[PDB]
């Protein structure tokens, strides 16, 4: 009773445009998790998932991927970053806002607190998605200690297989689908203990955004920032016009900063907009009904320009 | 060693010779000098003994592919590492670092310098011998600044007992 | 059913005069983490508050705008300078006194245990700003350990979007509306590691108080001291004068004395005045029924002089 | 009521295909902890089990043949890499279920948990195996300081024989048997305090995978690779051939990497089925009813070439 | 000391003669100055005065029996321990290693080097007597990478004060 990985990937490609082999990997991920039910007992209580690590920049889907593939799959999901057991115990805590947000819309008393004992437990040790974001932050060089080389030791237990003592009972691990990921531009792949690099086969790299994949992501995705500000100022009662040649010039213009300072990626266009409907977001309500047209001559005079900060002059002889 | 630097007509070049001097005896004689840094991206030139020599350009490696291959903005990374209360060692070596848009010379000693007007750095006990070639021929020929390190490079190999006619050039794009 | 920004800035005027720049942008933070209500169910659950970072120096207001907009709004607030989920834990606690409160004092019995349980969590969810005062003070560089860039890494999953378990249940934190403040004289915005840059879109920068500034400050606002102390003096049964000419010479005399010592900004009226309601608090009840008229001759000779210290002829040769 | 040495091996060279010494050694571990049994007062209460010390590289088998030990002669489990105290407590939650899931479909109400309170202890105390991965990371040198020494004293008294208080009760551990694995490449078996070397009689000592060693682990085992796919591609309604001229270029193409690598052991046929079964694993579903040969031509035109990383020309001169 | 590595016709020979020197004085003549590693798998002669001689030799040990045995990797996986922040002290010595792919010189200052086309080593005081007959055999003769070794070493005995004509040879395969 699950999509097909052509299914899941379709699915993906609307809230999380660009990447590719970022999504295939993951949607197999999940389809071979629901292939392990039919199966007998032998071939079914023993054989882990192949848990994924995603090497990729800053703002480029990593966590998204990871995110729309808990909910466009339901199942129990927790982001960390490097207690190590209680990485399993909010796990759990998250997986009874499902066992029972929607049955408890379904059942109606009914209640019986003892079977989300043991049926809230199948939602965890069956469907368990546990993301670790930054993971190269863990490696061997660093140049003085190495104790983020014990870190990745308490956290072997998990994507291992182990039995969590939670506050719900003795839930396994043995089948949760771990994803990792990392920037990797310092460290490498194999810097990981050898003995975990193995816990880990598949390897899928990501792409950054260029020019063009951040004017798609600006308005392809559900609730892109068009659509976002088109419907937050539509109950001002102002309607907003953002043309295509204004687009360009939103995305090819939030790049141009990504490339002179700190490249956060996707997050950029955020604190681009956020200058762009600076002037309409506060007299809006004053101005109701009205149809603004936002395009190259508003876009253009809307934030004005950004070159480098002044590195030479200031201390360089 | 020798290194030398000529920019040109939107050119980057970066030459050494390959000399591996211990005492007054050369152990290596054809020793790259010159490497490439950042995919491809940034030239690295070096002198100094081997060790320091070496870990600066780790250094200055570890601060571009952390930066985005800004040259001028890693430099002064890689110096400011310095120039704090706890220091970063002490190294005894230099480097002429260029890409397509600057050409610099960073020291383990923490600073950073820009080349004077006519762009031409050389560095290494060499180094003079090159620069005045360098800066003869550009300001009084109209060849390359591929053909100019080049030439350089042997007037300089030709004068200096540590320097050899073994050169290693790399260019930019 | 709530506020325009025009309204939430000149409600603002009365306690907090001067700034500007700074009202507008914490207005429209309001005004559209309430425009987010009248929306369907896609573009209404996910779409994140515009944090704001104020950037301004010592007692200029950038705590006062983040307070006098948790009353005159009504919402949880809370203040923290750099354990990091009990900021959320006390965010909470103090939305409490808000039902069990205002939820008698509206429609007064009527206890109902299970009832504060989610009347309260959906104003935090919904109704919540969280302060953090001095972020500047955890950036790389700082001249040894780089630890302070671990909190900025644990204070990461509340403002992208968590799950905090508090005594009161599970609330979430995605739709939370943080604002932190800085000094930032020695070091940048951009100091601040890419992954939480962007997820602070709102960049304010507030201005220093002037002479002139110092002097509005004194009787403009809302219980300005001036009030304050008419009030306090008239319950001992005495009336008090505060001349203009005398005005000028306490806030051009609070200044003097910000800038040739540690400026900290407007709290250094309330030092100034404390010295010059010296000679009157005290003997105030044995003087009943007197108007004091406190002038330019008053104020003078009421304080004294401050000159700077002696640092040279003390350790420089 | 247990199996004979010569039966132990025998079923264990099912899962765990190669070694030998190794299985031999842990065999008459459990064997002699049964003939214990079988014994007056005296001779009965002292007597503890010779403990195993299995010296190998990574991915050889030093913890299958621990697991499968555990449950082919069922008894309490755990694996633990250097609280210390808190190992007894785990091994104690986990046998709640070989007395109620043994004990619940066998003695088929019965409740009374102050009687399976001495039936699960009487359990550990008799059945109790703990495997200590990487023991050889807390021996004397390691440059700086000698704390991992500490590790080795605080887990003694456990090997020797103490009595940890868990919440079932007291649990005596006098009788437990415990197998320690270690590379051993670094430090020496002798490099442990001598108050603890003679409480690990056994030596055994495992060998590395060769190319013929991988071939064999691929299929033979139960629930090997060669079957995990083979089953979880039928489930897709696909036949897949594993012909044998290509299991030797997947076996001797693992050790290829193995051996200009980390030699992670047999986990790297892990990493490289994954790269193999990538192509069909995403379009499965879109192939229903097909048997697809995967011989020597698709196996080489499948993954590519992996040849050693940059390290000269990189940092050398 | 005088030690020379020469590799001819799939042979790999590391020799070197067994003078420890205090002062001007001799005090013992039989050292065996080139060891074996990885169980016989490498080939590792120094030199540099015992002590830092001697531990540079176990730093490259825990290194090779941490890496599989792969020579070029421990090399300079122990290289980059002396090019990091926190330097590892500094060693008065070097090393000569080969195995039956690579062969190389290791200084405990933290640096790597590969012979020249030649294939031919030598550390020591009596290093370059030893490298200048063993290049003058290697382009002119055609003996044995140990015949030439062995007579290389003697000629540096008899002209090196600090270096006898009592050798220690060792070989690959
Ligand atoms: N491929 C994409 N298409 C559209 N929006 C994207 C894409 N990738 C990221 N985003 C946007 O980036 C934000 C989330 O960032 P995200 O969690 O994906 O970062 P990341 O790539 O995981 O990096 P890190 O984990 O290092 O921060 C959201 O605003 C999301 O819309
Ligand atoms: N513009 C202003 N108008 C009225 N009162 C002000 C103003 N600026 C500061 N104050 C007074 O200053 C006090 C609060 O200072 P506040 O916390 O705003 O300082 P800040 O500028 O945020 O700096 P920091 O956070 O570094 O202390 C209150 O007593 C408040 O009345
Ligand atoms: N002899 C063997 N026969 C079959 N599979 C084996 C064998 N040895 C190891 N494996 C495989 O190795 C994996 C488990 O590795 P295992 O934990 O046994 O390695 P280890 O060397 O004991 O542990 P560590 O790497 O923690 O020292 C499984 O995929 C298992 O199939």
């Amino acid at each position: 009773s699950e999509m097909t990985p052509r299914e899941i990937v379709s699915e993906l490609d609307q809230h999380i445009i660009g990447q590719a082999d970022a999504k295939r990997a993951v949607a197999i991920a999940l389809r071979n998790r629901w292939r392990r039910m039919q199966l007998q007992e032998p071939l079914r209580h023993e054989v882990t998932p192949k848990n994924i690590l995603m090497i990729g920049p800053t703002g480029v889907g990593k966590t998204e991927i990871a995110r729309r593939l808990a909910k466009l799959a339901n199942a129990p999901f927790i982001k960390v970053e490097a207690e190590v057991d209680s990485i399993i115990r909010d796990l759990t805590d998250s997986a009874m806002k499902l066992v029972r947000q929607q049955e408890i819309a379904k059942n109606r008393k009914l209640i019986n607190p003892e079977e989300l004992k043991q049926k809230a437990i199948d939602a965890v040790e069956q469907n368990g998605i546990v993301f670790i974001d930054e993971i190269d932050k863990i490696c061997k060089k660093s140049g003085a200690d190495v104790s983020r080389e014990g870190v990745q030791r308490d956290l072997l237990p998990l994507v291992e297989g182990s039995t969590v003592s939670t506050k719900h009972g003795m839930v396994k691990t043995d089948h949760i689908l771990f994803i990792a990921s990392g920037a990797f531009q310092v460290a490498r792949p194999s810097d990981l203990i050898p003995e975990l690099q193995g816990r880990l086969p598949i390897r899928v790299e990501l792409t950054a955004l260029s020019a063009a994949d951040f004017e798609r992501i600006l308005t392809e995705p559900h609730a892109s920032l068009t659509e976002q500000y088109k419907a937050l100022m539509a109950t001002e009662g102002v309607n907003i016009a953002f043309t295509t040649d204004a687009v360009k010039k939103i995305a090819e213009a939030a790049f141009r900063v990504n490339e002179k300072t700190e490249n956060i990626g996707a997050r950029r266009l955020h604190t681009v907009m956020e200058r762009l409907m600076d002037k309409i977001s506060f007299s809006a309500s004053d101005m109701n009904g009205q149809t603004v047209n936002i395009d190259a001559a508003y876009v253009a005079d809307a934030l004005g320009e950004v070159v480098e900060n002044e590195d030479l002059s200031r201390f360089i002889l | 060693t020798t290194i030398v630097s000529v920019r040109r007509n939107g050119q980057v070049v970066v030459g050494g010779d390959g000399q591996v001097s211990l005492g007054n005896t050369v152990m290596k004689g054809n020793a790259r000098k010159v490497r490439r840094l950042y995919n491809g991206k940034v030239l690295a030139g070096f002198a100094g003994g081997t060790a320091d020599a070496f870990t600066l350009f780790e250094l200055f490696e570890r601060k571009l592919e952390m930066h985005q291959g800004h040259l001028l903005k890693s430099a002064v990374e890689l110096a400011k590492d310095w120039r704090t209360d706890r220091a970063l060692r002490k190294l005894e070596a230099m480097l002429i670092v260029a890409d397509e848009k600057e050409s610099l010379i960073i020291t383990g000693i923490g600073d950073v310098v820009q080349p004077e007007e006519d762009q031409i750095l050389a560095i290494g006990s060499g180094g003079n011998y090159a620069l005045s070639a360098a800066r003869a021929l550009v300001e009084n020929t109209e060849l390359s600044a591929h053909e100019i390190v080049e030439k350089s490079l042997r007037i300089a190999g030709d004068i200096c007992v540590f320097t050899n006619t073994n050169f290693t050039i790399e260019e930019l794009p």
